[PDB]
């Protein structure tokens, strides 16, 4: 969805990818805080008793049982971190029937989007380009280096295929709320998949870097109903 | 004719050292004016500074990268602490190839030249720091900029190789009577173990950016996939130098904070060969992950598992040293001057900047955070708050002994807090912004990222403050510094103990662990005539 | 690499529309060389090698 | 005399009190050219990295 | 340490060097053909004769320093045995790292030989582009080189049981078996069909085997080096530490070219 | 000659131009360079 | 009822630039032989008209017309 | 460039150990062509003498004032690292004895007295 100005956290979901990507960093997060607390002790300690001691305790250098928690017991959190990671990068993916192929190819300094099927018998392909909106000819109340003038539309609770390239340099292909970042290099194709579970707008940026006008090429996704993208195909 | 021959002209090792921090101290005054020009820029929504140009934007981030990169931190960490200190615990008189570091030296001279003439004869160079090929080809940057550029990466790589093969081939034969390599401080060790990552390392970088050279000028097509090559392939063989490179910027720093930590806590450090041991296992699981900079590159479902497995297992050998430290801390009296404060400020911010590693370290996980501004948070912690704590620390701490003239305290704990505090001002709300989800290097930004890029503006004016500060504290140093030491008992090295009398301490005051602080302070020309005896 | 000798000799008075056909990725000139003509590179001898346009 | 000048030129290069690279009477033949042209080589790349940051092309 | 007269004498076996010029000359040849290099590639000189005093005062100042080695090990006599052995232990880590520059060369080959991108139709080597025949001057290489690897064991062999007509004529034999490698392999880039810009494939292989060519240069030269030393009674028969980095070098040059064969000239599919 | 100040590459006392001058233009210079390229590549493209 | 290209096992990782070209050639063979108005070759014809980018097809077609195309396509 | 050595008995400096030559068509020997600090070497391993020492400190008996340990040095200083008198049980402290006063070693207690040679 769109950026919120004094922002903490992240963006909501539209996709049970993106929902994993929460819930994995949710439970990484309560192991860190466990870590920094344990050492934040550990030195609030060691400045309340034993600054500006008498006693030193010179002879405490060697250890054989306290050596061993230090090593083994981050190993097991890292094998219960490893579990749900291995199972949400395995399991959630295109497993059955894609329903359909978008191919975004990345040009110089905007995006061009061909929707590959629906053809006719003379190759009569809908396609079109996508630009950005300069600011002096907005219109009042759009955002500023995110409003394109046409945008992806697409079906709701349906599989969508991505097919990303390019044609000049490397790009990057994101929509933040829909958990899809994937590259877009010259010479071949890459395939991402995406379900969308609510009607709105998804708004994204590119990320990697292509010459002077990489902040302004912006990517806009409607989610219509089916009855919508029939009549606005049926248009286009 | 006598200044010619003994400051250009060199043999010593100690007088390359003192023009390793002169040369360091002006590379990274310069990158740090272009970051305050890029941080004033990312201020407000609009075009502020720069009028319309985002070229001289992306060139000022590159030129930023290089400068303190290969500019300052490596010829301070290798030049002014390496150079001098390891003959002087090894117990030699001077390096095996004297030669050879007279022209490690002079090498950076003629590429800091190319890389200021890589800003002036064109557009520029806004290829970023890794100089990805289909951008950086003849069809967006064709000009005398690029070329001039990774020329600049060629001399830097000579002079790393030429004085690691000196490291490694005098520590092995150039030792006192009585040491094995199991005596050996923990300095010398870090030393031997960047040296060994720079000669396996740096002939990919070489080979990469050779063939870069050669695809943009005798056309031939290694990288272009229009005549049967893959970009892909250099940043395999780049990124083999790069994760190598980063623990290059950080090994030297982790044997530093243990002399302050065996010094001003009067205690050994806790498992010495469990220390050696962790700096081999970091050095060598460096090498074999080099792909977690690429996880959207394309690559199988197979290959980001492993790459997932073997970048946390790091996590491992890093915390035998983070607690290895508590526990030599722990029991001992501690005093607070002006080295421990550094110290004491290096083991909090380089695990909460650690800490963010393990959550990209994940193949799911990067899918969110890639080109994002939580990675320049995560490594602006390590880099700005682990590697240039360590130098002012180790600045601090050998100062009064290679100088021979002291410095006011209480600057210096000025200097201190202004740096804590502006810099921890500006990298914390990088991490909210790459939540939010802002992508790197973007000159202008929608107008919801505004109001904490209002607040990261805020802290680059309070640490530029502190570089002048410590530029005062310098001129305060050379300046009337013979009359700085009877103003506060920071200038003792070790502090009198509880049965221990002043007037016993006054005839035996220096008690050491190492050669260094026994030596007449200034260190002489010649300083070992006879050998020195171990047990 | 004597009786080799004389089947080059005769593969330079043939005429441009009798050479090997030339695919693409095979002359590949995007920036011109500075030696000479930027047609040529180092070692190049006429009788195995041309440049047809 | 005979090609055993080594008992000779090693009572020559010790007591000498000039350094060793200027030290023979045949080192002229080698140090003049190579400091002659290398202050050519030098002085001609300061020129033309001066000349080129104002746009002079040749 | 307790010997009558010891004060006359260093106290330590290491070599304390004197004040040399050349560490600064060095650079300010590398300047110079640093940025001659990136200026005559895009204009600005035109006249080519600056870039070829670059590289003649750069290989100037490599032979003024090894003038100035020399010297202080056969005349003023500092090179004691753990000076020599740290010599040793240094030239072994400049082989290792001339080893790897190579290993990131043949990366580059199998990252594209096996796995072929569409543009050129999936084959090794491409249509269009014949290849060099490995039953031809590719075999008179090797030979020579192995060849060469077994004279210079009669020449190090005959400094140690103190016969010179022996080591003089082997030191010659092997400077001619290097020299019409070369004169080969110029033969073997002039009646080729293919050339650097034909192909990845046309890339890479005038790039593995062309670090090689300046590399066996080098011996040509270091070899020069060693049967004119032996020729003015430098070498003695237990002190002589160029030939034995020569061996060194010559050896792991056969080797790396017994893999740029095996690799590149039969290995096609 | 050994002692405090002698292991220096600039000399620092019994000095003709006192020492503050040659201290403040190393900073100087090393905090006006990136303006002055700037400044230049600015000029070069239009923009004032 | 939006119905696109399924799993095809023999592919089945993130790179689908050898299925494009590999249904290419597929259905140039069969339409080499076995005439032009076949059923099975326009399984072939929506396979890769629904993975390619359509630039990529038109230069194939000027190399093919201009008989300079690397390619099996000779059976 | 005076007369050559036969024995280190006879040799006063670097000014004696040039030696003689060698013959036309012969492989020079060492003892026919070297001088400097490494035929010294030469002349000291062709007797037993060994001219750098590598023998460590003396870790069988321990300090006192009355009777110290003797660390001999052709310096006023010598630098001297105890580690203990079972030669591993104090930890490694560096001391600098002195012709004007001795070191005692704040853990253990050992004496260094310097004999000047
Ligand atoms: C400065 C040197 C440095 C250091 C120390 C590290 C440390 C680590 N880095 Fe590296 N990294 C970089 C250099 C460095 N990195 C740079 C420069 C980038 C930016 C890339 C660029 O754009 O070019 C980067 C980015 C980067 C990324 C993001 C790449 C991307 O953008 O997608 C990743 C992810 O895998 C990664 C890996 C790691 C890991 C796992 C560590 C770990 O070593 C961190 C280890 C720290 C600890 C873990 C603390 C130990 C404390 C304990 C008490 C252990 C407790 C045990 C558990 C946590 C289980 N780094
Ligand atoms: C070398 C590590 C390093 C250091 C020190 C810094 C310093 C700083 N960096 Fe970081 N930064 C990087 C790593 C580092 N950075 C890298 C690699 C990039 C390039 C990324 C890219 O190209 O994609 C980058 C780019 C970069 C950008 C541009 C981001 C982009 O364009 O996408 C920004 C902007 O906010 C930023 C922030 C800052 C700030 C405010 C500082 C301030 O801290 C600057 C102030 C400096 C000081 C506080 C220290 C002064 C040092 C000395 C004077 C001490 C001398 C030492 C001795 C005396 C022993 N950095
Ligand atoms: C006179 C000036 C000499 C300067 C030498 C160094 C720079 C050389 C750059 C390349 C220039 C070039 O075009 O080289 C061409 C040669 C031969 O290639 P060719 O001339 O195209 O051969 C075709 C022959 N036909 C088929 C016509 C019969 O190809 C070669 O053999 C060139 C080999 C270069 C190898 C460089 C390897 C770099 C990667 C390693 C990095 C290490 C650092
Ligand atoms: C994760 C852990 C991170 C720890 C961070 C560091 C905390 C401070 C540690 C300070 C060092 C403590 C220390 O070295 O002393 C040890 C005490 O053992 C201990 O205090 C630990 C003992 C562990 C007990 C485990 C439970 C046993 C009871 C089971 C009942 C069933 C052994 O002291 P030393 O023997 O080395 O002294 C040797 C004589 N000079
Ligand atoms: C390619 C760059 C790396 C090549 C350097 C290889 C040097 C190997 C030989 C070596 O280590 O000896 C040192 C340099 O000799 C030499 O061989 C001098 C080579 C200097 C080449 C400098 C790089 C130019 C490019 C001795 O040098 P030393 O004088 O300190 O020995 C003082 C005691 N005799
Ligand atoms: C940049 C190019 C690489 C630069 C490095 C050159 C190769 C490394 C030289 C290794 C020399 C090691 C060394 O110190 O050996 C001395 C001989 O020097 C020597 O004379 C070795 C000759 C080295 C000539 C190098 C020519 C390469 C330049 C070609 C560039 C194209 C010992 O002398 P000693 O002890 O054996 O004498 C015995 C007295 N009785
Ligand atoms: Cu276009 Cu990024
Ligand atoms: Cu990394
Ligand atoms: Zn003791």
């Amino acid at each position: 969805d769109v950026p919120t100005p004094w922002g903490i956290f992240f963006q909501d979901s539209a996709t049970p990818n993106m929902e994993g990507i929460i819930e994995l960093h949710n439970n990484i997060m309560f192991y860190l805080v466990l870590i920094l607390t344990f050492v934040s002790y550990i030195l609030y300690t060691i400045i309340y008793n034993y600054s500006n001691a008498t006693i030193v305790h010179k002879y405490m250098n060697h250890g054989q049982l306290i050596e061993i928690v230090w090593t083994t017991l981050p190993a097991v959190i890292l094998l219960i971190i490893a579990f749900p990671s291995f199972i949400l990068l395995y399991l959630c993916d295109e497993v059955i029937s894609p329903a359909m192929t978008i191919k975004a190819i990345g040009l110089q300094w905007y995006w061009k989007y061909e929707y590959s099927d629906f053809i006719n018998d003379d190759g009569e392909i809908v396609e079109f380009e996508s630009y950005v909106i300069p600011e002096e000819l907005l219109e009042d109340g759009q955002l500023r280096l995110l409003d394109v003038d046409a945008s992806v539309v697409v079906p709701v609770d349906t599989h969508i295929r991505f097919i990303v390239s390019s044609a000049d340099v490397i790009h990057d292909f994101c929509v933040p709320a829909l958990g899809v970042k994937v590259d877009a290099s010259p010479g071949r194709l890459n395939q991402t998949s995406a379900l969308i579970q609510r009607e709105g707008v998804y708004y994204g940026q590119c990320s990697e870097l292509c010459g002077v006008m990489h902040s302004a090429m912006p990517i806009k996704i409607e989610a219509v109903s089916l009855y919508e993208f029939i009549n606005w195909l049926d248009e286009q | 004719m006598n200044y010619i021959n003994r400051w250009l002209f060199s043999t010593n090792a100690k007088d390359i050292a003192v023009l390793y921090f002169i040369f360091a101290l002006f590379c990274g005054l310069l990158g740090s004016i272009m970051s305050l020009i890029l941080r004033l820029e990312l201020s407000a929504p609009g075009n502020q500074i720069l009028m319309g140009n985002h070229q001289l934007f992306n060139v000022v981030a590159t030129a930023h990268a290089v400068l303190m990169v290969f500019f300052l931190v490596m010829p301070a960490a290798i030049g002014f602490f390496g150079n001098y200190l390891l003959p002087l615990m090894i117990g030699a008189s001077d390096m095996s190839f004297a030669r050879l570091n007279n022209i490690s030296f002079w090498l950076l001279p003629p590429a800091l030249v190319s890389l200021l003439a890589s800003a002036l004869i064109e557009n520029g160079a806004g290829t970023g720091w890794t100089v990805y090929p289909p951008l950086a080809g003849v069809q967006s940057h064709s000009g005398p900029s690029v070329d001039l550029a990774i020329f600049a990466l060629h001399l830097t790589s000579i002079s790393s190789l030429l004085g690691a093969i000196n490291f490694i081939t005098t520590t092995l034969n150039m030792r006192t009577i009585g040491m094995t390599m199991s005596k050996l401080p923990l300095f010398v060790w870090a030393v031997v173990f960047t040296s060994i990552l720079l000669l396996l390392s740096l002939p990919v970088l070489s080979a990469g950016v050779t063939l870069l050279l050669l695809d943009r000028n005798f056309n031939t097509s290694f990288f272009e996939p229009a005549g049967g090559g893959d970009p892909i392939l250099y940043q395999h063989l780049f990124w083999f130098f790069g994760h190598p490179e980063v623990y290059i910027l950080i090994i030297p720093g982790f044997g530093i904070i243990s002399h302050i930590v065996s010094t001003y806590s009067k205690k050994p450090v806790f498992g010495a060969i469990g220390m050696v041991y962790a700096m081999g296992s970091i050095g060598f699981l460096g090498l074999l992950v080099w792909s977690h900079h690429m996880y959207t590159v394309g690559l199988d479902v197979d290959s980001r598992a492993y790459f997932t497995s073997a970048t946390m297992v790091i996590a491992v050998p890093t915390g035998i040293k983070i607690f290895s430290w508590l526990a030599t801390l722990y029991g001992g009296s501690i005093r607070y001057t002006t080295p421990m404060l550094y110290a004491f400020a290096f083991l909090f911010l380089f695990t909460v900047g650690g800490l963010s590693g393990v959550v990209l370290s994940n193949a799911s996980l990067d899918i969110a955070f890639h080109d994002t501004y939580y990675v320049i948070g995560h490594f602006h912690y390590v880099l700005s708050l682990g590697a240039v704590f360590s130098l002012f620390a180790g600045y601090y701490y050998w100062s009064p002994l290679i100088t021979g003239l002291y410095y006011n305290n209480n600057l210096a704990n000025i200097q201190f807090w202004l740096l804590f505090i502006g810099t921890n001002v500006t990298f914390f709300p990088m991490h909210f912004l790459g939540l939010n989800g802002m992508p790197r290097r973007i000159p202008d930004y929608p107008d919801a990222f505004a109001g904490w890029n209002a607040i990261s503006s805020f802290g680059s004016l309070i640490s530029i403050i502190s570089v002048i500060l410590f530029a005062y504290v310098i001129y305060d140093q050379l300046v009337n510094g013979l009359t700085n030491k009877q103003l506060s008992t920071n200038s003792l090295f070790k502090n009198p103990d509880f049965i221990e009398s002043n007037i016993i301490f006054n005839d035996n005051s220096i008690k050491s662990s190492s050669i260094d602080f026994l030596l007449t302070s200034p260190p002489l020309p010649h300083t070992f005539n006879t050998p020195a005896i171990q047990s | 690499e004597a009786e080799h000798a004389e089947h080059r000799a005769h593969n330079r008075h043939l005429s441009d529309e009798e050479w090997p056909k030339a695919y693409p990725y095979q002359n590949v000139r995007r920036v011109d060389f500075f030696w000479g003509d930027g047609d040529k590179t180092l070692f190049w001898n006429p009788d195995v090698n041309r440049h047809v346009k | 005399t005979a090609t055993e000048k080594i008992i000779e030129l090693q009572k020559f290069y010790q007591s000498t009190n000039k350094p060793i690279y200027a030290a023979h009477p045949r080192s002229k033949y080698y140090l003049i050219p190579y400091f002659g042209l290398l202050g050519v080589s030098v002085a001609a790349t300061l020129f033309y990295t001066g000349r080129a940051c104002f746009g002079i092309k040749d | 340490m307790r010997i009558q007269n010891r004060e006359n004498l260093q106290l330590f076996p290491f070599h304390l060097v004197t004040n040399s010029p050349w560490p600064l000359t060095t650079s300010l040849a590398l300047m110079s053909l640093a940025l001659t290099l990136g200026l005559t590639m895009h204009g600005y000189i035109g006249n080519h004769l600056w870039l070829f005093l670059a590289i003649s005062l750069v290989l100037s100042s490599i032979f003024l320093w090894v003038r100035d080695v020399v010297i202080e090990g056969t005349y003023l006599g500092d090179h004691t045995i753990a000076v020599r052995k740290g010599l040793n232990i240094g030239f072994m880590l400049f082989v290792l790292s001339e080893i790897l520059i190579f290993a990131a060369l043949f990366w580059s080959y199998f990252h594209s030989a096996m796995g072929p991108t569409i543009e050129i139709g999936c084959q090794w080597p491409p249509v269009g582009i014949t290849s060099i025949k490995p039953t031809e001057l590719p075999l008179l290489n090797t030979i020579i080189l192995l060849a060469s690897g077994a004279t210079v064991t009669w020449a190090h062999h005959s400094i140690l049981y103190k016969d010179r007509q022996g080591t003089l004529v082997g030191l010659f034999i092997t400077t001619l078996l290097i020299i019409l490698f070369v004169g080969c392999q110029v033969l073997e880039y002039t009646w080729a069909t293919f050339t650097i810009a034909d192909s990845v494939f046309g890339s890479i292989f005038y790039a593995g085997t062309g670090l090689h060519f300046i590399h066996m240069v080098m011996l040509i030269v270091m070899l020069a080096i060693c049967y004119a030393r032996m020729y003015f009674y430098h070498f003695t028969s237990n002190h002589h530490l160029g030939l034995e980095t020569t061996i060194l070098y010559l050896h792991v040059l056969d080797i790396i070219w017994l893999f740029l064969y095996i690799v590149f000239y039969w290995w096609g599919c | 000659d050994v002692g405090p100040y002698s292991n220096l590459p600039f000399k620092v006392k019994n000095r003709r131009v006192p020492y503050a001058v040659p201290h403040f233009l190393f900073f100087a210079i090393g905090m006006g360079i990136p303006f002055f390229a700037c400044y230049v590549q600015l000029k070069r493209s239009g923009s004032i | 009822e939006l119905k696109t290209v399924g799993f095809d096992a023999r592919f089945p990782q993130q790179n689908q630039t050898k299925h494009c070209y590999q249904s290419y050639l597929d259905y140039h063979k069969c339409i080499t032989v076995k005439g032009e108005d076949f059923a099975p070759c326009k399984v072939f014809w929506k396979t890769y008209n629904s993975l390619c980018p359509s630039a990529w097809v038109e230069e194939w077609d000027e190399q093919r017309e201009k008989g300079i195309f690397p390619g099996n396509l000779k059976v | 460039q005076f007369k050559t050595a036969t024995s280190i008995a006879e040799v006063e400096g670097l000014e004696n150990l040039v030696g003689p030559g060698a013959k036309t068509g012969t492989v020079p020997t060492d003892l026919e062509q070297a001088t400097g600090l490494e035929r010294y070497e030469l002349l000291g391993k062709l007797e037993g003498i060994e001219v750098f020492d590598e023998t460590p400190l003396e870790a069988v008996r321990k300090g006192t004032m009355k009777d110290p340990i003797l660390i001999d040095s052709y310096d006023d200083y010598r630098y001297v690292g105890c580690t203990g008198v079972p030669a591993d049980s104090h930890n490694i402290e560096w001391l600098k004895p002195t012709t004007e006063k001795n070191a005692r070693c704040w853990e253990c207690g050992s004496v260094y007295k310097l004999n000047f040679l």
